[PDB]
């Protein structure tokens, strides 16, 4: 069985700084591509941010450009996604997603539903 | 969910002991019939 | 709940772990030693991709279905196209040979599965009733003449009742794709792959699952059937088979060469559960020892991929239809 | 004896599938399949042109279609690895047409296809680089840049197929040709760079 | 002695080079199953039409410049000049066959595929080498070449291995042989490089973000002046010793005869230069 938890979150006000985890047992960690998704409350599922299997080609949003910094860890078994200055439109349940196939470039994860690598993901708010 | 969980958890579950000396013999009985081996 | 959940799980887990590698036991068994095969016929009518071949039960014929929008009932004898039966929807990605040689089953993208009957009477071949799924439908088997259970990317295998055309039982619980499903020898119970990793069993009469399984770290593309029945295994995306079982919850192998990165496409055993077949991505099919895992002899043969993989009921012929529309019928 | 029969009785048979195949393939070969994922067109489709045919100078598009398909696509989407070129009606929003599109091109199977696209969408708070890139142009700055943006992700991957991105809002009369003409090239290049020629 | 021991390896070398070059063309396309297609098919007839050329013609047009005179006899050295001029007019309208598949592949891409299928490849074949025949094996046996006058003297009497044509097919040999395939041959590659320069500009046009615009100019130069640079001296020092005389030696007539056997060396090196053909040959030897 494939685990995918998370940690941190909570409220809080604007301008500060939440460094969440994610706990990745199960599968061998060194070769999937993973990736963070939020879903803001009352709409559908959007795309935050994604990494390579080496930390090496990270990417973002638009608008979350060099605000946060994603970085796996690849003997911990861990991803961190450290938010820095946040906004009034931040506030959405944060999910430590996946992608299916190891050895990938490639990924078909942001769904409606119906997702088994997608872990619960805690709340982080704005006050 | 829960409720299959605990459909599924209390049934028998013979040993590996067990099993892989069925799986073994049913093998080594039919190898004669095997003839792609 | 979730957490009720979790210590449900957590209770699943300790008796599983308490209840339990067939290596360890069987390690000074004598192996079967190298052992290679050469195709003897090789099938080459076809015009796409074949996606699936579901070899006949006469041990002789064989279906095979490409998304060309063909139908062809080969031969494994003489090499001569039996019947070219046409199709409506077409893309295939199953086909299904009745065990009495007296029907077939297509269905793919466009969701229906249909019939056609073959020993008819009247000259053409004809689709009997055609039955209708919101998704793709990747699978189809033959209970008897009139009983086909079918998957689907519905997440929902579908028992049908050809007669009348009705679900005379539905089964759900997947939350996920699936792809392959089996059936036991004796009929009356079947494995059902799909894309969590849930290798999870099922009984076909009342229509609930009865011990599910999740060992995988991605989705199933192919599942089988040990010729008893205590046993099944199971390929995925990561490279590994995995020889599961059905009588103690959890597996007792695991088949994983360090030199291969690729995804598992179609799996069949022999007759003695020997040998375990398997079409790989990198265009070749390794063989796998049974309780003594080692690619033992590669029949590298195809030169685009390995869609599909079969054995007949007395293990005489493997025949693998791979993607560039010819079959091959190794021996 | 009476075993020498059957023989010819199959062997009829053989030759006469031998005589019906060589004359469908010929109609096989003659025409080309197509794609419409990305979104339903319902303006590109089918007010203007699940297979849905059409025809231009007397050679015939199967133009499929997957609306009724599933949101999950890395199962059906392995299987359409033979067709000439997946046509991409697109209009946050862009990011996940974006993100698809990187999926679909750095696929394994779907490498070798040559993405046609279709703006039929004819921002700086979702996007912030749109102050520093330059090429009334209130219209012109978005058109190219969403358009620089998915030709960015087309030129990283090679030379075996390219994006050839379009725009279309009005009526969409002659949109046919756009998708001929642009169809023509596929071929082209196809074959040139395989000439070594290119 | 070196002027009978040079010629005994630098005429050697290029047999085995003929030999080997193509035994590798015709196993590697005989076997792989997978390379039997219609535009590969054309390069089999090409590789048939050198593997000939370099096993009957070159070996003995060897032997005769070691000697000087024919051993064999006439039943031969009527024989040996009817298979030549048989040889080089079919490996020459094979590559004019090539040339217009290319140029109708490339012209009119939604055709090609569909109007030119494998049983419709071979019409074509078996009508090269029969317009290859009825011009280079009949007006040979049916002597319309006698050239009837100065080879009355050995060519006709005996044991004189000698060329010797007339005005009249030492003409109707060259105008078809290598000025029909030369026009055609430069015709259709105008035409494919007015497209492969076109490709190369409506890419430019949208993405791009003498350089590789000279890239469709190093293969047509290395398809198409090595057979136009190695044919054509041959094929204008005919018709000159034809409508001039004695203004030419055999001492050039027969080098020529050797910067032309060369260019049926070099064909498995430039039309095999696709990968597919690439990987093949790791396994054959
Ligand atoms: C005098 O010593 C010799 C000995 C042998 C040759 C070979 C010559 C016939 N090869 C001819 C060549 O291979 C060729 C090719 C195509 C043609 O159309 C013609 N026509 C000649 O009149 C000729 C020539 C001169």
């Amino acid at each position: 069985q494939v685990q995918l938890q998370e940690s941190g979150g909570g409220l809080v006000q604007p301008g500060g700084s939440l460094r969440l985890s994610c706990a990745a047992s199960g599968f061998t960690f060194s070769n999937y591509k993973m990736n963070w998704v939020r879903q803001a409350p009352g709409k559908g599922l959007e795309w935050v941010s994604d990494i390579s299997q080496s930390g090496a080609s990270i990417s973002y949003t638009g608008s979350v450009k060099g605000r946060f910094t994603i970085s796996r860890d690849n003997a911990k078994n861990t991803l961190y996604l450290q938010m820095n200055s946040l906004k009034p439109e931040d506030t959405a349940v944060y999910y430590c997603a996946r992608c299916p196939a190891p050895f990938t470039r490639d990924c078909f994860d942001v769904t409606s539903t119906t997702y088994a690598y997608r872990g619960q993901g805690t709340q982080v708010t704005v006050s | 969910l829960v409720e299959q969980l605990k459909m599924e958890a209390n049934i028998d579950r013979i040993k590996v002991s067990k099993a892989a000396a069925d799986l073994m013999a049913y093998c080594e009985a039919h190898a004669k019939e095997d003839p792609l081996l | 709940l979730r957490q009720e959940a979790e210590q449900l799980k957590n209770q699943i887990r300790d008796a599983r772990k308490a209840c339990a590698t067939l290596s360890q036991i069987t390690n000074n068994i004598d192996p079967v030693g190298r052992i290679q095969m050469r195709t003897r016929r090789t099938l080459r009518g076809h015009l796409a991709k074949i996606y699936a071949m579901h070899w006949g039960t006469d041990s002789r014929l064989l279906v095979s279905a490409s998304q060309d929008g063909k139908l062809i009932i080969w031969d494994s004898y003489t090499t001569n196209k039996v019947h070219a039966i046409p199709l409506r929807s077409s893309w295939v990605m199953t086909c299904a040979y009745a065990p009495s040689g007296n029907y077939v089953a297509c269905g793919g993208l466009d969701n229906i599965c249909s019939i056609y009957n073959l020993k008819t009477r009247e000259g053409n071949v004809r689709v009997s009733r055609e039955l209708a799924h919101t998704g793709y439908l990747s699978c189809c088997r033959f209970l008897d003449d009139n009983q086909i259970v079918t998957s689907s990317g519905d997440t929902t295998c579908a028992l049908w009742d050809i007669e009348t055309g009705q679900q005379t039982t539905t089964f759900t619980g997947h939350t996920g794709d699936v792809m392959s499903l089996s059936l036991a020898p004796d009929t009356r119970l079947f494995v059902s792959g799909a894309c969590d990793a849930s290798a999870k069993l099922w009984d076909v009469r009342e229509g609930m699952c009865r011990q599910t399984f999740t060992g995988h770290e991605s989705d199933i593309n192919a599942i089988c059937f040990f010729p008893n029945g205590n046993a099944f295994a199971t390929g995925s995306d990561d490279a590994t088979c995995r020889l599961f079982d059905l009588r103690a919850d959890q597996e007792l192998m695991t088949y994983s060469h360090d030199n291969i990165i690729c995804g598992i496409t179609s799996v069949s055993f022999s007759k003695s559960g020997r040998l375990l077949l398997a079409g790989y991505d990198d265009f070749n099919c390794n063989v796998w020892d049974a309780l003594k895992a080692d690619s033992a002899g590669v029949l590298a043969g195809h030169d685009n991929r390995v869609s599909c993989l079969g054995v007949t009921d007395d293990g005489m012929a493997v025949a693998t239809g791979s993607w560039d529309s010819f079959l091959k019928i190794w021996n | 004896e009476d075993q020498r029969n059957e023989e010819k009785a199959q062997r009829e048979a053989n030759k006469k599938i031998e005589k019906q195949l060589q004359k469908d393939k010929q109609v096989y070969r003659a025409t080309h399949r197509l794609l419409l994922l990305g979104a339903g067109e319902s303006g590109k489709s089918t007010i203007v042109k699940f297979e849905t045919k059409f025809q231009v100078d007397k050679v015939n598009f199967h133009m499929f279609d997957v609306g009724g398909q599933r949101d999950e696509r890395r199962k059906w989407i392995q299987c359409f690895n033979d067709v000439t070129a997946i046509i991409f009606v697109v209009a946050n929003r862009l990011q996940e047409a974006l993100n698809l599109f990187k999926s679909i091109w750095n696929n394994r199977w779907l490498r070798t296809i040559s993405v046609i696209l279709f703006l039929n969408k004819q921002i700086e708070d979702y996007f912030p680089e749109f102050a520093r890139y330059t090429t009334d142009p209130r219209v012109t700055r978005a058109k190219y840049f969403i358009r620089d943006e998915f030709l960015r992700i087309s030129t990283a991957s090679d030379g075996r197929h390219y994006c050839y991105p379009h725009f279309t809002c009005a009526v969409d009369t002659e949109n046919i040709r756009r998708v001929f003409n642009d169809c023509r090239d596929i071929i082209q290049r196809m074959h040139l760079r395989q000439y070594e020629l290119l | 002695e070196v002027w009978v021991v040079g010629m005994g390896i630098v005429m050697s070398l290029i047999v085995l080079a003929i030999v080997f070059g193509n035994v590798l063309v015709i196993t590697a396309i005989a076997k792989f199953e997978r390379l039997q297609t219609v535009t590969n098919y054309f390069i089999t007839s090409l590789a048939v039409a050198d593997l000939v050329m370099g096993l009957a013609v070159v070996p003995f047009g060897a032997a005769h410049i070691l000697t000087k005179t024919w051993t064999f006899g006439n039943f031969w050295c009527e024989f040996w000049t009817s298979i030549d001029v048989l040889c080089v007019t079919a490996s020459i309208w094979t590559l004019v066959v090539i040339a217009v598949d290319r140029y109708f592949a490339i012209t009119s891409p939604f055709k090609y595929q569909s109007l030119l299928t494998k049983n419709k490849a071979r019409v074509i074949i078996l009508m090269v080498w029969i317009v290859s025949g009825l011009t280079s094996f009949l007006p040979i046996q049916m002597h319309w070449y006698r050239a009837t006058q100065e080879a009355i003297n050995c060519y006709a009497e005996e044991t004189c291995c000698d060329f010797f044509t007339n005005q009249a097919y030492a003409i109707a040999s060259s105008i078809v042989s290598f000025y029909v395939p030369l026009v055609i041959m430069v015709f259709v590659y105008s035409r494919v490089f007015q497209e492969a320069k076109r490709q190369l500009q409506k890419i430019d046009k949208s993405e791009g973000r003498a350089l590789k615009e000279h890239k469709a100019l190093k293969t047509l130069g290395i398809i198409m002046g090595t057979f136009t640079l190695a044919w054509l001296p041959f094929f204008i020092v005919n018709i000159v010793h034809v409508i001039q005389d004695n203004l030419i030696r055999k001492e050039v007539y027969i080098l020529l005869n050797w910067i032309g056997y060369v260019n049926s060396g070099f064909n498995p090196l430039i039309y095999s230069r696709s990968p597919d053909f690439r990987i093949a040959f790791q396994e054959l030897l």
